[PDB]
């Protein structure tokens, strides 16, 4: 149903301009508010539908001690949002508190935008771990969040912070949000900032200023995951069905995900496909096997093709996971956007269920125990003290991302009868 | 053949007659099975077309 | 029928004025009295058909001690009406005992009043509550009018004290008032200030001109309340089946009003009723539940659409009341006025009433109470003490006012058979 967004971080609030400006470009609608002159397809989930059907973006920005903001504010398409929904230290216990202090009026604001519209169905995460202010305060409005509303969803685009080292307290900070996000949250899609940032290293030849090239391509992908609800096709065209399909188990709600054009600016899909289970194609990084794939198609596709595709690449045997049970490769379709310019007009998606972040995972677990161990790292911050005179909390994370990592190699073994 | 699919525009008529008779347009069906749910599951000997009718204009 | 009206208060003159000049202007009336050159539609309520045509006001303005009535005096519309009907302390005690010595003369201009129509419907009171001079006079003048006219109707359109304070001695005067009204009327109007002040701050841009816009609001809505009348069609086309509708029980007979347009200087049906049903179209401010709807529109309406209008608006269970019986929404249709510049044609109006301003006159039970028990407040009148040495006239409503509150929450239940 009716999907209100929440942005938050720096990162967060630059994909979520360029996700709205995205769509603004991709729907028939002006910077201004107005519809096109030459707009059949629905806008009735992330834009409110007002006085001169001014398809308003149903956001809800949160932010504290704004810098980016002003120049988002500075904009031509400061018009198409803003009904007022803007509301003006790096730990993660700073930010707890001060999202503490004044969760009453920003959750009188989520009520008010609940009130706004006729229809919920999920609060879908733009946040960056660690990202200083993002932290914690992003870990304590998902906490209110699950709190307040146990019938919606909650989906989570997030950045997980890797560049190779920097912060010494970050791992700290990211294992509690990990914590959080694995009990607070309903559905986790996990992005590497390395892994993206080698993929633009790669396509391009940039160094410096990746992250305007990486709004772009978070914005692709999550255009991508909701084109079929944007474009109205019949296959899943709520969230809550497309999510059921992704989630084997309640332990494991983290999404693989990649993008069949590194550059798409007529190969048929039987080569695309080949392309997507290549790894060059996917952009987050014993044996790590899948438990469930999906991929979404949207261009030029002849219907014949697309299951001989599928029994010439089961039988090549190109996806080199083993299960422990039935689960298998799952496809979707969707619509090639008007207004667009394509070359190549085939586009995939991938969505996969894959046990190899639980190393990424363990990477920070190694640090983190590492800078533990040493104690000359914690660096006494005031907001960690009072918050938690003790630090159990972190020794508290430090039990569940066990258990997950124990879940995950659990989940590895051909049997999921005995757990991890 | 001119004549049948303009004054009477008979190609519509297949158009409309997969989208929805044959539910080939879903989100239509999925919100008409989503309103339908409480009235549906309950027992169709009190059913009556009236009630139908009322929520199916709502939904289309 | 034939309609009488009476004016009293000073606010109650001011909206009497603005009503007589607003139904000259809406109606082919010079102001002189003369008919228009360009002049099918019904004067024959609350205008006497002179011998130049000259539609003479249907009025009879009743005043102590007058200030606005000398404003009212030097203007063009001084030539409308007043065929002499005019005629010449702010505690309801005081303003009891003056009207108590000269009953006589003002019970003869209301006999001659009544020689002077052939036929006669009811008596509307313009009314303010707890306005001083206005309370206990127009208590004792709606005594005087139940006890001499057993036959005829009497509609209160009056306002309710409520700035948020000012007057310690009101709340008393207000309660006594609210018992007269509650036995000695048949059908309240009820208005708020806070909240006609609180639109009209919306609205616009004022602080203090209040009174000026207010007068503007109250005769739209008086006038839209008797369009279908002095428009005729042929639905309740009589006060009488109007009002038979709307009282659903001898107890409860206070109105809430609203105003589709918040400002109407090419929407259909549906929105407007959609709008209408937001309470911020809503001019009058558990679950408190109405009884009975009714709503009247004027504009330019398809009659197919109204019904699938209704149909939807069915459907969508925006109709937040849940009664304890059969009781539904009405409508009604009326029409537009000529000679009336009006974008946006469409303009409607809602009767209803709801439980909600019990807690309203709870608000007072609880002030006057508080003020009652303190006894720091009553001041020590001398027209509330020999009107009544022992003050029991204040218990004795206040002891109505507690069934009236217990009638209402008893309405509340979904039994009315059980009462309270």
């Amino acid at each position: 149903r009716e999907i209100i967004t929440l942005q938050l971080g720096q990162c967060g609030n630059q994909i979520g301009f360029e996700f709205w400006k995205q769509l603004c470009a991709e729907h028939g609608i002006s910077p201004e508010g107005i519809v096109e002159e030459f707009a059949t397809d629905r806008k009735d989930v992330f834009f409110y539908q007002a006085d001169d059907e001014h398809y308003i973006p149903r956001a809800v920005l949160l932010d504290l001690e704004p810098r980016v903001i002003h120049s988002i504010l500075n904009s031509p398409y400061a018009k198409l949002y803003n009904p007022e929904n803007i509301y003006l230290g790096n730990n993660w216990a700073s930010g707890f508190s001060q999202g503490e202090k004044i969760h009453e009026d920003i959750f009188d604001i989520i009520d008010r935008e609940a009130d706004g519209s006729d229809s919920l169905e999920g609060f879908v995460l733009c946040h960056s771990i660690a990202g200083g202010t993002g932290s914690g305060l992003g870990s304590y409005l998902l906490e209110r969040l699950n709190d307040r509303y146990p019938k919606k969803l909650v989906q989570t685009y997030s950045v997980f912070p890797n560049q190779d080292e920097d912060v010494v307290v970050q791992p700290y900070n990211s294992l509690l949000t990990l914590k959080r996000l694995t009990q607070n949250a309903d559905c986790v899609v996990v992005l590497d900032n390395t892994a993206l940032n080698r993929i633009a290293t790669d396509r391009l030849h940039i160094q410096n200023p990746s992250f305007s090239q990486i709004n772009q391509l978070v914005s692709t992908i999550m255009s991508a995951s909701t084109t079929t609800l944007r474009y109205p096709g019949y296959m899943n065209n709520d969230l809550i069905g497309l999510i059921a399909s992704l989630i084997p188990t309640p332990r494991l709600h983290f999404l693989m995900t990649g993008y069949t054009p590194l550059t798409t600016d007529k190969t048929t899909v039987l080569d695309v496909m080949r392309r997507l289970l290549q790894p060059k194609n996917v952009m987050v990084s014993t044996n790590h096997c899948y438990i469930a794939i999906l991929n979404i198609i949207q261009g030029e596709v002849d219907p014949t093709q697309v299951h001989k595709s599928l029994q010439r690449i089961r039988e090549r045997k190109l996806a080199n996971f083993i299960p422990w049970g039935p689960a298998s490769i799952q496809v979707a379709l969707s619509r090639k956007s008007p207004y667009l310019p394509s070359a190549h007009r085939v586009s995939g998606l991938m969505m996969a269920n894959h046990t190899s972040i639980s190393s990424l995972f363990e990477r920070t677990c190694r640090q983190y125990d590492k800078l533990r161990k040493r104690e000359a790292f914690l660096e006494q911050f005031r907001k960690e003290d009072m918050f938690k005179d003790n630090f159990d909390e972190m020794d508290t994370s430090r039990e569940i991302v066990q258990q997950l990592i124990d879940e995950y190699h659990a989940a590895t073994r051909p049997d999921y009868i005995s757990w991890g | 053949l001119d004549v049948l699919n303009k004054k009477y525009s008979l190609l519509d008529h297949m158009q409309a007659m997969r989208r929805y008779l044959l539910l080939g347009q879903g989100d239509f069906i999925r919100h008409l099975m989503d309103l339908l749910k409480p009235e549906l599951v309950r027992p169709a000997t009190t059913l009556y077309q009236h009630n139908l009718t009322g929520i199916l204009e709502t939904a289309v």
